[PDB]
RNA sequence: AUCGAGAGGG
DNA sequence: ACGTCCCTCTCGA
């Protein structure tokens, strides 16, 4: 067919599973890795802020922003701020957004992801979005105000790679095993009194078959088939995190390629 | 949360600390260094409180 | 050859002290009949705190 | 207490002996007993060493 | 800020852990320095 | 405050040519190019892809510190056939490999549907 | 049924009474 | 700290790529040196953590008040029936390779507590400055800037 | 005891230490923002003039 | 900073962070750590200063002690702790792996070494990679009970032209001691050439560590097979030798020794029955933890950790000692408001007979408490003691 | 000091689902270590996210202002 | 360079030792009935419960055919005996007694050993 | 407690438990005492009521009924701050020592007030965490309500040797 | 600034 | 008669 062939276990709103036959350790290691903190995704970078009586510091819910995930669906039709021409920023690099809440409710009252707003330009991008996972929809709860407590801020949001700071992180937690029956000998074990009936058969072991104790050991056993499961919290869909995370990967390598043949 | 205990002198939220003491009007005997020309003593701490 | 010999003397001595709340008492720590058998020596005085002639 | 001293046949030996410790100090006359040692009875007092036996 | 409420300065062995301090001094709550167990935290 | 910038964790500096290449020495027929602004993501896998070649001898690196992004690798061949030509394949085999998982995942993908 | 004795999480309710009555400072009021 | 007497500063610092991992994903928030308990034996650190990863999965308060019969294997019991490993380990896969450890690892939530103390609080530097006055020589202490 | 047989001095430095697996023996790695406050008279010599004058 | 080696210089190497950072073999000297200590840092306004600083106050120069004429510094900790996980004949290294530790040493010849296995599955072994690090031109012949020339335990240690030839290392052969590795390269080859070794043998050990791993948890001192079946008998029959001496002693029988009271005699022998009895209780576990423990392991390198940490840790803790002697009656002729009075049992003079890993009653708890403090005491109040003998 | 936004360990959204906690605890009434088991939080280190949060907005709020 | 050395052995005693990746084992041989031999011999690869040589061939680096046996190695001479000679494989140990290949073999780093059967 | 043939009991358990929905209900009662130092001279106390009367930990036995009075809960010689260490009774007596005068430098939550209290210098924490390890003593020490660390996911191991 | 007292840090 | 070395804070005439 090709070459490192795949077939998927399960697929999912926020997970997907999948065993990367015939592929190297040393790779879907650091495709793995890469996935991680090295996949382009947006999320507030600036934000300056005009009133803000709320309990928690201006800088407090500052850090709090830059943690809510933001849409990057279409995004590298977003260039680096840092790399794109305008004084400082632009729409042709930069997302705004914009919270005003004040504490009419007598009440307790909230703000959300959902209460964000986007005040420049889209450019007909998909970008920018809160996503909202939530049940009621009601997106993610920033902070609390009683009747009179006013928040206006505003959020210049640009785009960063996880390497820079885990907001800009697209993944989550990446799910890696392989050979369950330790049958490449990788790992020495942990017993009092029996290994096995102790350490527990990862749920796992039923694609990959048991030892047949009598045989011995075979010291040709390579490393191959990996039982990974990734999970996105929303900012990218889980396809595109492990597809750009395969493209990003070739584009690291790519660059290699690129500066060998200047000298 | 805030439990009490404490003065506001001029601000600063001062405490004050037990100050132990060997109890008064009491009566005890203790032999005395080897080289005294006493052997032990009686000791009441006289001060009426 | 002086102010050495003095460190590789005391030296010892100081962390023969600084260091008995490791276990939790039990011997030769700090407190029996050494650090202080030195204290002792150095100054001489007469009142040694146990004498003993060996005698064969 | 063991004490190494050479067997005859010219290695050296674990014969041990019996030695008398004691808890006072005075050679001056603890010396001259006899059926002793006082070619080697010891005293940690190294202040009536100093007195007894000399500086060196 | 509690055990600052009950501390007792002891002024100035009487520094060791003692038998009849069962139940009203802590055990091992003193300071590692130059009044250790002197300061008793009730 | 001692705090170095984190976007120097990629972002290569003032005139600090990507890889760069120099002689093993005392090696005959040999190099180490070090790599700056990258990590094990690359290092690890251009190395062990390498442990392929045919007509390549040695094959690995390291990180001389944690704190910085650089990482050497050093690289030696047969007599004649080019070192940096080595690397080159080494690549080649990579991305190509990559190629087939893009598509292999959306293949896969591309199938049941939740 | 007040004839059955006291076992350990018995005590423990009467302790969380002692400070309801007395508190954490109670030498220091008091 | 932890809550055993238990300290030590940051050496350095590393990300969830770069770091162990056990399978389902989770990473260490921190790492501390095995080289610091026999010398002291705070085996409640050990228990802590080993409870407290009961406490976790099961969403119930963990008891560490003292003189109790919960025995060690009172709670790894429970933790071995939760999935985890009987006694604590997980079979960790080497943040750099990808390959796995063969030395498993002891793995859970163990409470710790920031305390008051900051390098860049402490650091100081200085080389020519400010003067005393009667003794002419350099002035006491980061506050004043002196030697 | 205070200022003769012990004074103060310039030139000085402090911090938290921690250590280094990926070090040399007989170096310190010392924080920049030391190298920056820490100074050292250095004279102007034809072996060095064409440096000094690129650090200035 | 009451000696030389605590005033050592070094060379810059100027670094982020706003911390200090230091060779973890050259913590011993300053008897430094990790964990809240400052340092100073000096430098001088000259020329000759710096030549003064360079020639006589160098790290490789004070690489041994004049004080106690051995070598003052030494590998350590996670380096320590598996040089001997390495330098074991069960211990193998693949093709890939083997390159990467090659390179790491600074000093690296570049020839990759007649592996120990060849064919049947290429294999080295950590004592023959170990050796590039150890300089071609090196011999050193060290033996202990049981050693022979075909050493069966791997013990002692033979390598000649720096090369293993067998034995583990460990404390013994890398640390700190006389006849030690780091005192035969400092004297025959040069200061500064055992400096390197200690990178080195840093940087190549650390590597395979990170890669075998290495941890330690409370499976690390449960031993509760058979083992701590048997260890719950020697403290019961140990309460009967001294059981004997109970009712004995108060029957006047107790033969008054030679000198002592029969009080003091009364002591002395049960504290040589209860002192044996907490020793020879854990070193009936020191053999229950197969050598796949870590602890063990971490004690079998001499990394960290004593016997008596194993057996306070498994076994029983023992007999606990304010002032030297067992606990006191500060009560009437008692030890403790819950206790007979005219009372001299154990179980409430201080033998506390669990362990930690059991978990003490309050009585055995608080009888821990009361010592320590006077070891607490020792450190803080007494620690000034000698530093007055050394002015 | 509010429901920080996801999980410190592998930074998984959970600012969210924490008004959806409380009512699953108290409006259904069940089980703590059932509630999040039942959020989707299966890793313990995001389960410890939750069960070990104070809110002491709440107090904060109370005040005067 | 050549084969330095032909004689046949077998099974006399196999021990592990709180090891288990080595085991090394004790034989005497059978076709010269004279001598005995102990070798630290890998049993991942190659177990027992049957020949051996030594050679030298078929300084300067290494590559990735003598491989007509199965299993082998390479150590180096360290001290010999006599009435017994001692080889290391970088830890991995090995004596054998006789007083006839005094011509064969010969002190050196060199040796591949090998085994079948 | 008092010991006679202990005098509170489940009756007196619940006599009070209504109370959230006395002290002074125990010691009026005659059910318990305040035994300064000197008259603790003059009695005999078992640790636990249950304990002493008739492969855990090998626990203390009982003996001479003599039983003047029974101790409350053991755990209540522990200080105002240690009372937060998690299982003491496995741990050297030296480093409780530590543990006790180290959570007094830490940071967390250290009133409520702290925003419109203003003092000279002052730590806050950004997401204080109510202990996963507590101790029933917490409860009356006011802590899971302002802890003072967060529950850290902790592995140890060697790895940067860093 | 200076002297005096106080809690912590290795 | 002096009574281990250094260091970081905080506060009253
Ligand atoms: N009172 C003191 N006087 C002199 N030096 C001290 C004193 N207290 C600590 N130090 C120095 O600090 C170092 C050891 O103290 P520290 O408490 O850090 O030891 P530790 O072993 O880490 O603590 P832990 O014992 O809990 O592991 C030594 O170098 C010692 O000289
Ligand atoms: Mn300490
Ligand atoms: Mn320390
Ligand atoms: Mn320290
Ligand atoms: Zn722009
Ligand atoms: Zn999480």
């Amino acid at each position: 067919e090709e070459g490192p062939q795949v077939k998927i276990r399960e697929a999912s709103k926020d997970n997907v599973d999948f065993i990367l036959s015939n592929v190297d350790l040393a790779m879907a290691n650091s495709l793995r890795r890469v996935m991680i903190a090295e996949i382009p995704t947006l999320a507030i970078d600036s934000v300056e802020v005009e009133t803000n009586t709320t309990v928690l510091a201006d800088e407090f819910i500052a850090h709090r922003l830059g943690l809510i995930p933001l849409q990057s669906m279409d995004i590298e039709q977003l260039e680096y701020s840092r790399d794109c021409f305008c004084e400082d920023h632009c729409d042709k690099c930069s997302v705004v957004l914009t919270l005003q809440a004040f504490g009419e409710s007598e009440s307790t009252t909230n703000v959300y992801s959902k209460d964000l707003v986007i005040v420049s330009n889209l450019m007909g991008r998909n970008i920018g979005h809160p996503i909202i996972q939530d049940k009621e929809g009601n997106g993610v709860l920033i902070c609390k105000l009683r009747k009179g407590q006013e928040l206006k801020l505003t959020c210049v949001a640009k785009k960063g790679i996880a390497k820079e700071h885990a907001k800009w992180g697209p993944a989550a937690a990446i799910e890696f095993e392989y050979d369950p029956w330790n049958k490449l000998k990788h790992t020495d074990y942990w017993y009092e009194q029996d290994s096995a009936k102790e350490w527990p058969q990862s749920k796992n072991c039923e694609y990959e078959d048991p030892p047949n104790e009598g045989d011995p050991f075979d010291y040709k056993a390579q490393a191959d088939t990996f039982y990974m499961n990734v999970e996105s919290v929303g900012s990218i869909p889980v396809d595109q995190v492990v597809v750009r995370g395969i493209d990003t990967l070739q584009k690291k390598v790519a660059s290699i390629l690129l500066a060998l043949t200047q000298m | 949360f805030d439990m009490g205990g404490y003065f506001i002198i001029n601000g600063s939220e001062k405490v004050l600390i037990a100050q132990e003491r060997s109890a008064g009007n009491i009566v005890q005997v203790f032999k005395k260094a080897a080289p005294s020309p006493i052997s032990h003593v009686a000791e009441i701490r006289s001060a009426l409180e | 050859v002086g102010v050495l010999a003095a460190q590789s003397i005391g030296e010892p001595a100081t962390q023969m002290t600084l260091n008995t709340f490791h276990f939790a008492g039990v011997a030769s720590k700090k407190v029996t009949s050494g650090v202080p058998r030195l204290k002792e020596i150095l100054n001489v005085a007469k009142n040694m705190k146990t004498p003993s002639l060996t005698v064969y | 207490y063991d004490r190494k001293v050479p067997s005859p046949t010219g290695e050296y030996v674990k014969e041990p002996e019996w030695v008398l410790e004691t808890d006072g100090v005075n050679l001056s006359e603890v010396m001259t007993v006899p059926g002793i040692d006082p070619t080697r009875i010891y005293t940690n007092s190294f202040i009536d060493i100093m007195e007894v036996l000399g500086i060196e | 800020t509690l055990s600052h409420l009950r501390r007792t300065n002891t002024p100035i062995k009487p520094r060791q852990l003692h038998n009849t301090h069962w139940g009203l001094v802590c055990p091992a709550e003193t300071p590692e320095g130059q009044a250790c167990g002197l300061v008793k935290n009730l | 405050m001692n705090a170095p910038d984190r976007f120097e964790l990629f972002l290569l500096g003032e005139g600090e040519s990507k890889l760069k290449i120099d002689p093993d020495t005392k090696a005959p027929n040999a190099v180490v190019i070090t790599f700056e602004k990258e990590d094990h993501t690359l290092g690890n896998l251009i190395r062990a892809e390498l442990l392929n070649d045919r007509k390549v001898l040695f094959a690995a690196y390291k990180v001389e510190h944690p704190f910085f992004a650089r990482f050497k690798l050093r690289i030696q061949t047969t007599e004649g056939y080019d070192p940096k030509d080595a690397l080159k394949n080494a690549c080649n085999s990579i991305i190509n490999k990559l190629g087939a998982l893009k598509t292999n995942f959306e293949t896969e993908w591309n199938l049941q549907t939740l | 049924d007040e004839s059955a004795p006291i076992t350990a999480e018995d005590s423990w309710a009467v302790i969380s009474a002692f400070f309801r009555e007395k508190g954490l400072v109670s030498q220091q009021l008091d | 700290a932890s809550r055993h007497g238990q300290k030590g500063t940051i050496g350095i610092t590393y990300r969830r790529e770069d770091m162990p991992f056990t399978a389902e994903g989770i990473v260490p928030d921190l790492i501390i040196n095995p080289h610091a308990i026999p010398s002291r034996m705070t085996v409640a650190h050990l228990i802590e953590c080993l409870l407290s990863k009961v406490a976790a999965l099961s969403g119930n308060e963990g008891d560490a008040s003292p003189f109790t019969d919960i025995t060690v294997e009172g709670i790894s019991k429970l933790l071995r029936e939760h999935g985890y490993q009987s006694r604590g380990f997980e079979v960790m896969y080497n943040g750099h390779t990808g390959k796995k450890l063969m030395a498993q690892i002891f793995f859970g939530p163990t409470y710790y507590q920031r305390l008051r103390h900051m390098v860049d609080d402490k650091i100081h530097a200085r080389a020519r400055g400010p003067m005393q006055v009667l003794t002419r020589q350099p002035v006491e202490g980061r506050s004043r800037d002196g030697g | 005891r205070g200022n003769l047989m012990g004074k103060r001095v310039d030139f000085s430095a402090r911090t938290v230490i921690s250590g280094d697996p990926n070090l040399e023996l007989d170096q310190v790695g010392v924080p920049k923002s030391i190298a920056k406050t820490l100074t050292y008279p250095e004279v102007v010599t034809p072996y060095n003039i064409d440096r000094l004058t690129q650090l200035v | 900073s009451l000696h030389k080696m605590s005033m050592m210089a070094h060379r810059v190497k100027v670094i982020p962070y706003s911390t200090f950072r230091l060779n973890l073999s050259v913590t011993s000297p300053y008897n430094a750590d990790f964990d809240g200590d400052e340092m100073n840092l000096h430098v001088p306004q000259s020329e000759e200063t710096r030549a003064e600083l360079s020639q006589l106050c160098a790290v490789p120069l004070q690489i041994v002690s004049p004080q106690s004429n051995k070598p003052c510094m030494g590998i350590v900790q996670d380096t320590l702790c598996g040089i001997r996980k390495l330098t074991l004949r069960d211990t193998f290294i693949e093709l890939d792996q083997v390159l990467n530790m090659l390179y790491w040493v600074p000093d690296w010849d570049g020839v990759i070494p007649t592996p120990a296995i060849i064919k049947p599955k290429p294999l080295w072994s950590g004592k023959q990679i170990l050796s590039v690090a150890i300089p071609n031109g090196i011999h050193l012949q060290r033996f202990d009970e049981g050693t022979t020339l075909l050493s069966p335990k791997d013990n002692g240690m033979l390598i000649i032209d720096g090369q293993i030839i067998f034995g583990v290392v460990e404390k013994k052969t890398v640390g700190s001691s006389n006849g030690g590795l780091i005192h035969v390269v400092t004297r025959e080859k040069g200061p500064q050439v055992c400096a390197k070794l200690f990178g080195n043998i840093q940087k190549v050990v650390n590597f395979w560590l990170l890669h075998n791993g290495f941890s330690t948890g409370i499976g690390d001192t449960i031993a509760d097979g058979p083992t701590m079946r048997e260890i719950t008998e020697t403290i019961a029959e140990a309460k009967k030798k001294v059981l004997d001496v109970t009712k004995e002693a108060q029957a006047n029988l107790l033969t008054a020794k030679h000198g002592m009271t029969l009080r003091e005699s009364f002591e002395d022998n049960v504290v040589r029955f209860l002192n044996e009895a907490r020793d020879k209780a854990g070193r009936l576990a020191e053999v229950n933890l197969k050598d796949l423990n870590n602890v063990k392991q971490m004690v079998m390198a001499g990394s960290k950790g004593s016997f008596i940490n194993i057996a306070q840790m498994s076994a029983c803790v023992g007999q606990q000692s304010v002032e030297g002697k067992r606990i006191a009656f500060g009560f009437v002729d008692r030890t403790l408001p819950h206790f007979s009075k005219d009372d001299y049992s154990p179980e409430s003079k201080g033998f506390v007979e669990n362990s930690y890993l059991r978990g003490l009653t309050p009585q055995e708890f608080f009888f821990h408490a009361m010592g320590g403090r006077e070891g607490l005491i020792d450190t803080a109040v007494k620690t000034a003691e000698p530093g007055y003998i050394q002015r | 000091m509010i429901v920080p936004v996801r999980c410190f360990s592998c930074g998984k959204v959970v600012g969210d689902k924490w008004e959806s906690y409380l009512n699953l605890l108290q409006e259904d009434e069940l089980d703590e270590g059932t509630a999040l088991s039942r959020l989707g939080l299966k890793r313990y280190c995001c389960r410890r996210m939750i069960l070990t949060h104070v809110d002491l907005i709440e107090k904060f709020l109370r005040y005067n202002p | 360079s050549n084969t330095l050395f032909d004689d046949i052995f077998q099974v006399s005693e196999v021990d592990p030792g709180r090891y288990n990746k080595v085991c090394r084992i004790e034989a005497a041989s059978t076709t010269q009935d004279q001598c005995k031999l102990t070798l630290d011999i890998n049993v991942e690869l190659f177990p027992v419960a049957l020949t051996v040589t030594i050679a030298s061939s078929l300084t300067r680096s290494w590559r990735p055919l003598a491989d007509d046996y199965d299993y082998v190695m390479y150590g180096t001479a360290y001290k010999f005996e006599e009435v017994a000679v001692y080889y290391s494989f970088g830890g991995l140990l090995m004596r054998l007694e006789g007083n006839y290949r005094n011509l064969n073999n010969l002190k050196q780093e060199n040796a591949y050993l090998l085994i079948r059967r | 407690f008092i010991v006679e043939d202990l005098k509170v009991r489940k009756g007196h358990i619940a006599k009070l438990m209504a109370t959230e929905y006395t002290w002074s209900s125990l010691l009026n009662e005659g059910l318990v005492e305040y035994i300064d130092a000197e008259e603790e001279e003059s009695i005999l106390i078992a640790m636990q009521p249950e304990d002493l009367e008739p492969a855990k930990r090998i626990r203390v036995s009982h003996h001479a009924t003599t039983f003047t009075h029974c101790e409350i809960h053991p755990s209540m010689i522990l200080g105002v701050a240690a009372s937060i260490i998690p299982f003491p009774d496995h741990n050297q007596s030296p480093r409780n020592t530590y543990q006790s005068a180290m959570g007094k430098q830490a940071m967390g939550v250290f009133l409520t007030n702290y925003n419109v209290r203003m003092d000279t210098m002052a730590n806050i924490l950004y997401y204080p965490q109510k202990p996963l390890g507590t101790t029933r003593a917490m409860e009356y020490l006011k802590f899971r309500e302002l802890p003072a660390g967060q529950n850290a996911i902790v592995a140890i191991a060697c790895y940067s040797g860093y």
